């Protein structure tokens, strides 16, 4: 669903701004995570973190610990996926907004 | 480590959701609270939470920890 992707895109941009965090200087990383989140939301119903391996994705979504934004991000601003980075992170850029085309360049592959 | 146990944060744990420190870095080390839950699974199904020990402190504040970050009081 394209509306799901756009929704996830909007979520990421707004959450970054709200938490004073920034996207990776390499937006291709950002794009991969956002699309992954969107895919999980479409399949599981929740934006389960896409950069992890699960023994039971359905149970994970029910528990909610890894539903984006996850507990480590909400509490410690720790984002394993490298989606939301603090200003002092060596890989953080100056953007809190990503082009829709960039996201779709990932969708095709 | 069980629900109900009284624990103290014995490691550096910096959070941003503390009531009197919302959106700003705050180290919980030294704070004492009670274990509210241990997220090892959901209704019998194994889950992979990496901060399974949910501890509740006063001021209507709670946070998650790894077993090694807290100590029984
Ligand atoms: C996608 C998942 C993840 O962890 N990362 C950072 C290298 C991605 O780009
Ligand atoms: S590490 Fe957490 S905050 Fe970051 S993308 Fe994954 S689920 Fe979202």
């Amino acid at each position: 669903n394209n509306k799901t992707l756009a929704a996830m895109k909007n979520f990421a941009e707004q959450y970054a701004k709200r938490t004073d965090t920034y996207f990776c200087s390499d937006l291709s990383v950002t794009a991969v995570v956002i699309e992954g989140l969107a895919r999980h939301k479409e399949e599981l119903g929740s934006p389960l973190c896409p950069c992890r391996h699960y023994e039971d994705k359905e149970a994970e979504v029910k528990n909610t610990f890894w539903n984006c934004p996850c507990v480590p991000m909400r509490e410690r601003k720790e984002c394993h996926c490298m989606l939301f980075l603090t200003p002092d992170n060596d890989f953080a850029g100056d953007a809190q907004d990503i082009p829709m085309e960039t996201l779709e360049e990932v969708k095709a592959s | 480590m069980n629900v109900g146990d009284r624990v103290r944060v014995t490691s550096s744990v910096v959070v941003y959701h503390h009531p009197e420190h919302k959106k700003t870095a705050f180290d919980l080390q030294g704070m004492e609270g009670e274990v509210a839950a241990v997220l090892t699974e959901w209704q019998g199904r194994p889950i992979s939470a990496n901060l399974p020990v949910l501890v509740k402190f006063e001021q209507r504040f709670k946070a998650h920890f790894r077993p090694d970050e807290v100590t029984l009081i």
